[PDB]
């Protein structure tokens, strides 16, 4: 795992590693994660014009390990190259199946609902990312808590949660909605920011904190 | 890194308006200028680590770890491209024989 | 596998109640220096021994 | 790899398995002079371990 | 803390400006750690470093006189006139105690080397004034 | 504990003492010199020689089966 | 470490194997000898 | 979240029922060391019934 | 065969127009292949006194007549199991054979691997060594991913 | 070598108590320990960056020299025209970091603008450079694909590349970079068996060339095209091998002949109810293989045909003799076996 | 990069400060600035002697990595030890294997160990067998008379004594003998020549010192292993090594080597009457008879070298060396090695 | 190599039963399945012809001789 | 106890350990079998023979007095 | 000087520092029968230590 | 009681420009002087082996200062002597610290200078400075030391 940053005005890159990781000497092994050459971070962007692939220059992010794969030379060598691809690779990479985004959102809580599509040309579409996670909250949500071949105890009794709308149903709604985000060990907790009523209609909304 | 951007950061970093006479600039400048001049030779030095850019006594040390002595009031060019050269013999075949005499002509 | 999570309580240290320098397996008590073949073959390293000179560690095995 | 070298294992003569013993024995008394071959080096000898029993280092093979 | 350090304790018996007699800095007990384990009942919500060694008596009870059985050490038409020479026979003669066991202490005690920034042993061990 | 801290020895805990010291059974030697005089030798261990005291032959030596 | 029940790399240490045969002229034995 | 912990002992026996046995159980010790050369272990048991006899 | 022995089959074995609609060889010796195959060649490696283990894929070539019927794709199978033989050495041993191969000299062995797999499904004598051989296709795809990363570790 | 901050920053302290009296205290916040700080860690810098050039310098830096290109990884980039409807009456902004995606769906390629351009008050067009956001051949594009731009704007009309995208580059190993050099060097010997093969095989059309080599002449012959030498190869390989002959050492070039072998061989079975028409028929088509597949220059010794024919079944098999073959038959160097006319008789 | 002494930048750091807009500061000796000028100095300097001695490491190393020549290992000293018993023996006996043959001496407290088993048959008072010396390094060339001891010995033992030093221990490959064989390979990349084959020969660990002997359509290597010998199996491999290397159509032959005995009867001249003993002798001799072994084919018996070889051991203590009848050096023919050679010491 | 020969000519001849018999070329089958590449020819000097075993005898290895040439 | 289960032996409570492995004292066998050619026997014990091992005569044996 | 001493040892021949070891027990044996380069005597012995390596004061240093 | 001296360290022991900042005056100490005199009379014990390649193994001797400047290598070997001579008393036999005093070493330092200075115009030749230079603090801290140890002692 790793935290982002980016390159501000004459900042030097002993400064960076000093005020992360406590002591400056760890700058010389955090400059390889980066594959910088000795001007590590450089002012002026018509000097990264030099070679661009291999320098820092004032406003360009900086990837900053966790101290633990600091001294790792596989994520050394992999945050070499890599560079913004380490987000894709750390929330992973899967198949695409949100194919009708306005239709699965009228009928959720049955079944045959999602269904691949194609993205680029001859290839099935692909998804990435944080949309790869709010993808993957959504299936899980609408799934019922038994119904995966195998590993049940995956989804939700949102289903079965259809009551009076009276407020002791909705903070049990808030509940269920609240353990089947926290399931996934990739989000750190979930929260509610609104619960709302219209008649016969709940509305409401979630925030997440999505580790770095 | 430059010697400025790091040192202590409440000292000054310019030229006071006060006065003309600045020990302090003097000292930093005087650092600042020995500390650059190293950095250009420091760069400068990756040249000489590859027998395509070596020159004088790097180029020397080359051409006699590769058996290629500098012959007397020899230039750093010419005797660089016989060094390179020289590990192309191809001898044996009589053309081969015939550019070592044209070379020996 | 075993977390910090079940730990009740820990006792655990180091020690120098064991403490040898010379280790060597004899063979079957019945073979002795003076009317025979080859004893004994220890093994040493020089700068064990400094600190505990010539702890002899023995041990019969049946055996050989 | 660990479930396949485990499977052809089994399948293995007992002299095959005395002679892999002894050749790990060999081997150990002289060494001292989230699986995903993606970013990652964590099943480096299991998929040796298939590749040395099928193809065949020594009678039962080593490691 | 590694092994085998040494610990100084001093006790102030009363207090410093009343001019009691008990101000002496008194050194209570030195000697060599050999042991550190943490300890700790997390049922109690506590826990505890301890620390125990003996008072210069590690060294000689851990240095054992092994005996080495296959060693000749000849020499070619050479020879020793004192007998038990060759082998790692040694004798230690005195008419008393005091010039036996100075005799059997400085054998052994110089070469008792260790890793003390500043000597040995037998700087620490006067050793002296035996009768 | 702090109390145990004493004398012991082997794999499993034992009071090391006076018994210790007393040998049991019975030791080989070589035979390194004689006294003629007396009949009585010394017998040396691998890197240890008995009998041998400052008495020449008579007063302290070790005995020989007649 | 726990890949494949590797443990401690530092259990094997430089004196593991490195060793040498065991004999006198270590201590007092060599002193009578320099001749 | 904290854990949850049911435990549910069973006994059987083999030469009175084991499972009527397991029933009176109340708390039981098992010391085993390899540092000694014998393994020990202590069951106590309740005084419903006369096991003396059983 | 600096540590131990090999097998007197497998030591016998390795000194020595058909078109796949989605592989082409080409016969390159990877760089250790050609330095290892030497020492083979010559006397110098231990040998064992017996022979076990007759599961193994070389009995079931040698039990085959591919050797007369298809001598080319047995020549492939000789180079499949010569450079297999060759990285399952130098991880046990001599480390210092390392930086002596490269992922192009794996990969062109799946090539050569899947190459003579489709001509081994022509004839269903030869199914013994089909399932092994299909197995080790995967194996090897896994080891081009982390020779460059182990290479650098090491 | 490289030394670290902690003794740099040790000298420089010893050194200055050793020389100066004046200076005494060194907590942190002195000016003078700081200045010190800041002289090492600019040292330690210039150590490292020693560091790093030697390490380039034992990885490629020898050989440079030498005819070979070194990649690294550098992504893909190339020159790209704007047109505007009207010319201009304002100097425009162009910021650094501008997207220009693909108008294509099927290209998810995207390029982003390193340095920041001002177009003219009045130039009715302007090219610039535009870096790819993904390195390796994955960057190449076809021209006549960037053709849309994110930071739209009323006067642009469109945008289109002239010039494909070249520059893409992929990085390999030191290895792979080593063996070309290796290669290029092995290649330059010359006057020997080895590098005569390969020179030959150097030309398209050869393959399977055989070297025969004697004291008094040297003889090459090969069946390279579809088993045959043609004249023209012959006289072309000629000129070719001239510079890998030996000086002084006769050179020859001839074709390749064949010997067709005639056999009649009679096999004894265990069980003579086995036999039938479609065993006797795969004998023989595994004799003619076998007898096909034989090398440049091998005598055809009937210790191995033995064998050979054995070896389809021994419990099969217990008798095999030849009817029309007396001994092994030797061959000239420049011969080969082939299967004439062959069968089998069943006993 | 050129080289900067300290003089030189403390000059050009006072230079900088006094045009650097500063007329109070002072640069006498003793003050706060001259010495943080100065300390900063060497500073550089270090930096800059640092940098030229990483870049010759990085030469070295480059050299190294670049192609596949590496220099080859130590070798491990072993030589023969001499076993007296007070009696000969009277029943066979058998030595045990990988028996430990040490000193007593401080200064060489190196190991040594047998390989093989031996056997000391009856009737025999004295019995000799090989040792090698565990430790791989130059420790292992002990004078005469050091191995003094022997483990698992039984008392029919009576003396231990080496009659003759090793002197065949060696520490890590020359940087001169390495430089050396790296040229040998580069003018050998033109194969089919003189010296393409002389590598080829010369490229086998055992073979020392081979030579080449061109006769028309006609090759010859004298080639001989550090021994003088020529076994068939080396023999062959050099032969199968220098196919690749051979020139094509054209003989090649090989034929060992004949070694010729020679008497030095050296005399020397020592300035320390006291240190003059018969072991000084022994070493002279042994020093003389190893400097006639490890020498190559076709090669004059150069006195010269001979005596600053002798003179290597201590230029103070020896003071002269003449001769009596080797004066003159001695032609050797292409199939000729000057290898043995009984040497008499004749003091003055 | 001559000893490991002579050891496979005698395993194979020890195998054989009564009720098989010699034949040459069943012997050189067996002791040509070491590599061909290795050996390139084999030849008997005094087995010329086929022996023939009686019922109630069988053929086994006597003392073997293996020269090269 | 639960833990005083171990190894003991007497009326009164001794921990058995090796040194009840060890003999204490002299023993008497008879001579069984004699090795003539080294001159050293092997003794039996009322139901165990001593000596005797698979060393036919010279390398393991019980000596005798000379 | 500590530094510089441990990298001195560092770089020393395993039989160079065996007779440093054999000198420092000999010194043992002779025996009997908050650093500051100025106005302070505690870093006297980094200074002698230091020293016995740039000259040859027997085959490695002492103390 | 002393230490057996190498050969190379004892054979190397027994026996125009200018530069502005120091300068030499040749000028030996007084327990330098006892030292030279003890091993010029004496026959102190001296090793066998030389595996320490270091100090003026292959570098004092090597460099072609002994030939080129001889008046150079004359200072090298005083401030041998003088290092030689400090060492000697505190490590073994410190009864010879009584004749050491503060001038003795401040005069060592310059002559230390100097021969620096001078082979920095070398470009082979700087190894023997890279010792030189650690040398050149180490004598001062016992310039400014010396005074305070024999007051303590």
């Amino acid at each position: 795992r790793f935290k982002k940053h980016v390159v501000q005005h004459e900042e030097t890159m002993q400064a960076i590693a000093q005020r992360y990781y406590g002591d400056v000497s760890y700058w010389i092994d955090l400059v390889e994660h980066n594959n910088l050459k000795y001007p590590y971070l450089v002012e002026t962007d018509e000097e990264k014009m030099k070679d661009p692939e291999r320098l820092a220059s004032t406003g360009d992010t900086l990837i900053i390990p966790i101290e633990s794969d600091l001294t790792d030379v596989s994520a050394k060598e992999i945050n070499s190259r890599d560079k913004d691809v380490l987000v894709e690779l750390a929330l992973g990479r899967d198949l695409n199946i949100t194919a009708d985004e306005k239709y699965f959102n009228e009928h959720g809580t049955s079944d045959n609902i999602l269904a691949f599509s194609t993205n680029g040309n001859g290839d099935l579409d692909t998804v990435k990312g944080i949309d790869n996670m709010k993808q993957q909250l959504q299936a899980r949500l609408l799934t019922p808590r038994g119904s995966l071949m195998l590993h049940p105890n995956y989804g939700s009794d949102l289903h079965n949660l259809f009551g009076l709308n009276i407020p002791e149903q909705a903070t049990l709604i808030e509940m269920e909605v609240l353990r089947t985000l926290t399931s996934d060990n990739r989000v750190k907790s979930a929260n509610l920011i609104d619960w709302k009523i219209q008649g016969n209609v709940y509305s409401g909304q979630f925030s997440v904190e999505i580790k770095s | 890194a430059n010697f400025l951007k790091n040192l202590h950061p409440l000292l000054r970093r310019d030229r006071n308006k006060k006065d003309n006479q600045d020990p302090n600039f003097a000292l930093i400048d005087a650092l600042n200028e020995e500390m650059n001049q190293v950095e250009k030779d420091a760069i400068e030095s990756k040249l000489q680590s590859s027998l395509k850019t070596s020159t004088s006594e790097y180029l020397d040390k080359f051409g006699d770890w590769f058996g290629v002595y500098r012959k007397t009031d020899e230039k750093d060019d010419v005797y660089r491209a016989r060094i390179i050269k020289y590990l192309l013999l191809k001898r044996g075949t009589n053309n081969a024989i015939i550019d070592a005499i044209k070379d020996y002509l | 596998k075993v977390p910090t999570e079940d730990f009740i309580e820990e006792d655990v240290g180091k020690s120098d109640v064991e403490t040898y320098s010379i280790f060597t397996a004899t063979p079957a008590g019945m073979l002795k220096e003076l009317n025979g073949d080859v004893f004994s073959k220890p093994q040493f390293h020089p700068e064990l021994t400094d600190r505990y000179g010539y702890t002899k560690f023995e041990v019969e095995n049946i055996y050989l | 790899a660990s479930q396949r070298v485990d499977e052809g294992i089994k399948e293995l003569d007992k002299n095959a398995r005395k002679t892999r013993d002894r050749n790990n024995q060999e081997i150990s008394r002289r060494e001292n002079t989230i699986y995903n071959p993606r970013q990652s080096t964590n099943g480096l000898k299991g998929n040796i371990d298939n590749m040395a029993l099928i193809i065949g280092y020594g009678d039962g093979g080593v490691s | 803390v590694m092994a085998n350090d040494i610990i100084r304790i001093f006790i102030t018996p009363n207090d410093d400006p009343n001019d009691k007699e008990g101000k002496q800095e008194r050194l209570i007990q030195v000697g060599m750690v050999s042991q550190v384990s943490k300890v700790g009942s997390y049922g109690n919500d506590q826990t505890q470093f301890r620390i125990t060694g003996q008072s210069f008596v590690k060294p000689f009870m851990k240095f054992g006189l092994g005996v080495i059985q296959e060693v000749q050490a000849v020499l070619p038409e050479v020879g020793w006139l004192i007998d038990g020479d060759g082998d790692n026979e040694v004798k230690f003669t005195g008419s008393s105690a005091h010039e036996v066991m100075t005799g059997i202490i400085r054998r052994f005690i110089p070469y008792m080397k260790y890793n003390y920034t500043e000597n040995t042993i037998d700087n620490y061990l006067d050793y002296d004034d035996l009768s | 504990m702090v109390v145990r801290f004493q004398s012991s020895m082997g794999r499993s805990l034992k009071r090391v003492d006076s018994d210790d010291l007393n040998v049991k059974g019975l030791v080989l030697a070589t035979v390194s010199k004689i006294n003629y005089k007396y009949q009585s030798v010394e017998v040396k261990v691998n890197n240890l020689t008995l009998g041998s005291r400052i008495g020449d032959d008579g007063s302290l030596a070790v005995p020989y089966p007649k | 470490i726990l890949e494949d029940g590797k443990g401690s790399p530092h259990r094997f240490a430089g004196l593991w194997n490195q060793s040498s045969d065991f004999m006198g002229g270590l201590m007092g034995e060599d002193t009578s000898k320099e001749l | 979240m904290r854990r949850i912990r049911r435990p549910k002992v069973r006994i059987e026996i083999v030469t009175y029922n084991g499972d009527e046995f397991g029933a009176k159980l109340l708390g039981f010790q098992t010391k085993n060391s390899m540092e000694d050369d014998s393994s020990v272990f202590q069951i106590n048991m309740a005084g419903d019934t006369y096991w003396d006899k059983l | 065969n600096n540590f131990i022995p090999q097998p007197q089959g497998l030591l016998r074995f390795l000194n020595t127009s058909f078109v796949s609609k989605f592989y082409t060889p080409q016969l390159q010796l990877s760089e250790l292949a050609k330095k290892v195959l030497t020492n083979i060649k010559t006397d110098d490696i231990p040998v064992l006194e017996r022979e076990f283990n007759d599961n193994t894929i070389i009995h079931k070539a040698n039990d085959t007549l591919l050797k007369v019927q298809a001598p080319r794709m047995y020549m492939i199978l000789q180079s499949i199991v010569l450079e297999a033989y060759a990285i399952v050495n130098c991880f046990v041993e001599n480390p210092s054979s390392l930086k002596y191969l490269t992922e192009e000299d794996v990969s062109i062995t799946r090539e050569n691997l899947n190459y003579v797999a489709d001509y081994l499904g022509n004839y269903d004598d030869y199914n013994s060594v089909v399932l092994d051989l299909r197995d080790l296709d995967l194996c090897f795809s896994a080891i081009e991913l982390q020779l460059p990363l182990i290479k650098k570790e090491a | 070598k490289t030394r670290k901050l902690t003794n740099i920053l040790s000298k420089l302290i010893d050194k200055t108590m050793a020389g100066t009296s004046k200076i005494t205290d060194f907590t942190p916040g002195s000016a003078s320990r700081s200045l010190l700080e800041a002289v090492s860690l600019e040292i330690e810098q210039f150590y490292i960056l020693t560091k790093e050039n030697i390490d380039w310098g034992i990885q490629e830096g020898i050989i440079e020299a030498f005819d070979f290109q070194k990649r690294q990884s550098k992504r893909a980039y190339g020159d790209v025209t704007i047109q505007f409807y009207q010319p201009l009456d304002m100097r425009m902004y162009i910021p650094a970091g501008t997207t220009f995606t693909s108008t294509r769906q099927e290209y998810p390629q995207q390029f982003e603008t390193l340095v920041d351009y001002y177009a003219e008050p009045d130039s009715t067009e302007i090219v610039v450079e535009v870096y790819c956001k993904e390195t390796g051949v994955a960057g190449n594009v076809p021209e006549g694909t960037i053709n849309t731009i994110a930071s739209g704007s009323s006067l642009i009309r469109s945008v289109n590349n002239e010039y494909s995208f070249n520059t893409g580059t992929k990085e390999e190993s030191q290895e792979d970079f080593k063996r070309r050099f290796h290669s290029f060097v092995e290649s330059r010997g010359r006057a020997t068996n080895k590098s005569v093969r390969y020179g030959a095989l150097q030309i398209p059309d050869v393959e399977g060339v055989y070297v025969y080599e004697e004291t008094g002449h040297i003889t090459v012959f090969a069946h390279d095209r579809n088993g045959n030498l043609s004249d023209t190869l012959k006289e072309d390989i000629i000129d070719a091998l001239q510079d890998y002959r030996p000086s002084g050492i006769m050179l020859d070039v001839t074709g390749v002949e064949k010997e067709e072998v005639n056999v009649s061989a009679t096999v004894t079975i265990s069980n003579k109810s086995r036999i039938g028409d479609t065993l006797q028929k795969h004998i023989e088509s595994v004799i003619r293989s076998y007898l096909n597949n034989l090398k440049t220059s091998d005598d055809l010794i009937i210790t191995d045909l033995i064998q050979a024919i054995m070896n389809i079944d021994d419990v099969l098999i217990y008798d095999v003799s030849f009817d029309n073959l007396d001994e092994n038959i030797i061959v000239p160097p420049q011969g080969i076996i082939r299967a004439g006319e062959i069968k089998v008789e069943l006993k």
